[PDB]
RNA sequence: AACACGGGAAAACUUACCAAGACCGAACAGUAGAAGGAAUGACAGAUUAAGAGUUCUUUCAUGAUUUAUUGGGUAGUGGUGCAUGGCCGUUCUUAGUUGGUGGAGUGAUUUGUCAGGUUAAUUCCGGUAACGAACGAGACUGAAACCUAUUAAUUAGUUUUCUGCCUAUAAGACAGAAAACUUCUUAAAGGGACACAUUUCAAAAGAAAAAGGAAGCAUUCAGCAAUAACAGGUCUGUGAUGCCCUUAGACAUCUUGGGCCGCACGCGCGCUACAAUGGAGUUACUAGAGAGUACCGAGAUUGAAAUAGUUAAGGAAAACUCAAAAGAACGUACAUGACAGGGAUAAAUGAUUGGAAUUAUUUGUUUUGAACGAGGAAUUCCUUGUAAUAUCGAGUCAUUAACUCGAGAUGAAUACGUCC
């Protein structure tokens, strides 16, 4: 016999009927951060590389933009993935399910690149040219440029931090806001951590244009 | 009984009843907005969750 | 450790019939679905891992249970189920 | 009926506010004009490190909430049939029946 | 770049410290023992703060959930931020950094990246063994400063009309709906200053006056913010983490009480004062920007001298709540008096929050009436709706600001300067 009293309940914030404009939105994002953080712990192996929230006004559509979806038999994974949302954020049964897309640009997102270095770092190949191989995808699948940073004990005790540059990039600015795809990744080893930061410069294909640019036609 | 004062005291006000939703830090909490996470957590999924360092 | 003996068969049975089950790392409030301490739900099934009945992902002070291949087999001679009871990748 | 939308982005309502009005002319004569209520920003201030070394450094997140409000006569069984129309994530729709 | 900093306004928890008491949060694997009982919980009396059966004389319920065992993980607000990730600060808020080819040097390296002028700025004109480029600056983003032109109109406003009421000498006021527009309001789209236009000064980038203009210092205030580096802070935010340490009499976990408030003193940030450019008694006031669920913000009716008590609408909110004082006007008051300035320290008493207010949580009534007469050497912040002055909202919050982050209310003086 306990002597326990409370009782923290197991829902979300987004399923409340009655709720504030400023709740309900603050809520809306507390919700997909969470989730993106959950299945990413999940999903790591097979790159989730992004989640997305969409509804059709009472349904609740779960998409994701995973780049390996050679794991997702007759959607058995998929279907356990339900079962703990269920569990969790008390969603029924029938107002939610799982989509799952094939990103084109498998190069062009930062979320599964930095996965690559992460395996290659744990495999063994050295930190030189696990990232000379990974950049070579990022170049040539569209970016503009992309910065890769390692730091930790790559080399001996005192920690070292090498930063890999590839192509253009503006490095101050709002513009950086509308080009910029950034994730950090972190690889336990046998001495301690090493930090992987990656980031990829865009280009027009993310519709909108750089702050100074004249491109004068001619006649 | 062995476990019947266990966590026996009530906490129902809260200092140490209430908790970051995922850091668990008791102090720094940010309850605004029923956001319910504490300081150098939101700040991590701050542009996650929609707030942006605008002026 | 000491779990309520009818508690066990029940917490069983739910993870089996769903194939997932969620708990709150806090140790001072109920479980809201089998109406227990989380401690007991923690401490029972972080073993289930030990023993390779499901996986041990924790995220945002919340760990979630996954039935594996060997957890059937495991879940089957406790809980006494016919051979053809199988969620079949559904539960 | 009245409805009443709501989003984080400004164009993302107002695309869909002149959607709506747009789908007006079918199933109906007339939708009124767009109600612009005054936007709600979400302000929080947070200190930027971690711990209470450095300089006492802040900053400023916001998040503003865009309202916009429609009225129109048509039909319960027929304002809008589905009234889904896979709208974009981040908008919420809501319809004052009546 | 430590000291109202750790969003740290600690009664319990937080909590990491102290006095006690227990307690496993020792999974899994092998043994013993065991459904013919491994063990678990307990009423009574003693012991114990304790109604922790902790233990004891004691029988009453359940039963493999695992009691004793070695490996083992394990857990730690334990150590190391001189092992690390992330974040932040700092050099550094100024204008700086570079590789591709070419030129010079055996080479470290260098030129480009500069004579002069100009800019807030390696920003440009110009010069040129340099040419062509990348980042930074600029550009970009948010607010403000304008739209009697456009779009819309409730939860914003104005106007008209119908009804009732009241004062006027002739204007209209107020209360209840009714329905029309968009000057104000709100929020979208474009428009709108680029120093172009004049004079002067410097074949040039450019500088100053004045005019016009809502707006002429990059228009103002902010956001983002280069390369390289610190062995700067954080492993006491993290289920980010290596190594080391404790690891069933525990540095793991829980409960009771205390401490972080302790005072001979020194230092930093602030609030209130030293008054008549004022305090006290009345009267009308005018804002901006925040927050609100099932019990949160709480309207209205009452008793009370106040703090507060009892019943209780509407409100998930341009709807309802949520409200301004400094200053002003009123009086044959105060009258230069440590006085009626100052409200410290104390003494009675009344309530709210809390399971608990003692070392007073906060606050009401009366009484008590302390230093302080404008402040040494030193030393901080500040150039326009800025300083200063007084106040309002929010974070912390069961209850608690002299804090911080914001907001409006009045509105100085002194510079348009030089490296002391």
């Amino acid at each position: 016999m306990f002597c326990l009293t409370k009782t923290k309940a197991l829902n979300v914030d987004v399923l409340k009927t009655n709720i504030s404009r400023k709740h309900k939105f603050v809520a809306d994002g507390v919700f997909y951060a969470e989730l993106n953080e959950l299945l990413q712990r999940e999903l790591s192996a097979d790159g989730y590389s992004g989640v997305e929230v969409r509804k059709n006004g009472s349904k609740f559509q779960i998409i994701i933009r995973a780049t390996r979806t050679t794991n997702i038999d007759k959607g058995r994974r998929i279907h356990e993935l339900t079962n703990l949302l269920i569990a969790r954020f008390g969603f029924p049964k029938d107002k939610i399910e799982l989509y799952v897309e094939k990103v084109l640009a498998r190069g062009l997102c930062p979320v599964s690149q930095a996965e690559s270095i992460k395996y290659k770092i744990a495999e063994g190949l050295p930190v030189r040219r696990a990232v000379g191989s990974v950049m070579r995808l990022i170049m040539d699948s569209g970016a503009k440029g992309c910065e890769v940073s390692i730091s930790g004990k790559l080399r001996g005790q005192r920690a070292q931090g090498m930063v890999f540059k590839e192509g253009y990039m503006i490095k101050s600015g709002n513009a950086t806001r509308q080009f910029y795809s950034s994730a950090v990744r972190c690889v336990l080893l046998r001495m301690g951590i090493i930090g992987i930061k990656v980031t990829i410069m865009l280009d027009t294909d993310p519709s909108g244009k750089n702050g100074p640019a004249a491109r004068i036609p001619d006649v | 009984g062995s476990y019947s004062i266990y966590n026996a005291h009530p906490r129902n006000y809260g200092n140490g009843s209430r908790t970051c939703r995922k850091c668990g830090a008791r102090k720094g909490l940010i309850r605004k907005y029923g956001l319910d996470l504490c300081r150098r957590c939101f700040r991590e999924k701050a542009v996650e969750i929609g707030f942006q360092k605008l002026d | 450790m000491r779990i309520a003996t009818k508690d066990i068969i029940a917490i069983y049975k739910q993870l089996f019939n769903d194939g997932c089950i969620v708990c709150h790392k806090d140790f001072v409030c109920l479980h809201p679905v089998f109406g227990i301490p989380n401690l007991q739900v923690f401490m029972l099934m972080k073993g289930l891992a030990t023993k390779k009945c499901v996986k041990e992902t924790c995220n945002w002070r919340c760990l979630y249970w996954t039935l594996n291949d060997e957890g059937i087999a495991y879940l089957r001679q406790k809980l006494a189920l016919p051979e053809d009871a199988v969620p079949s990748t559904l539960k | 009926i009245t409805i009443t939308i709501t989003s984080t982005k400004v164009k993302a309502v107002e695309s869909l506010c002149a959607e709506v009005k747009e789908n007006g002319k079918k199933k109906g004569v007339q939708v009124k004009g767009p109600v612009r209520i005054p936007t709600k920003t979400l302000r929080i201030t947070t200190r930027k490190t971690p711990c209470g070394e450095g300089s006492k450094t802040w900053d400023h997140y916001q998040m503003r909430i865009y309202k916009r409000v429609l009225s129109m006569k048509t039909t319960p069984e027929t304002v809008k049939e589905i009234t889904s129309l896979k709208v974009e994530p981040g908008v919420e729709l809501e319809v004052a029946m009546f």
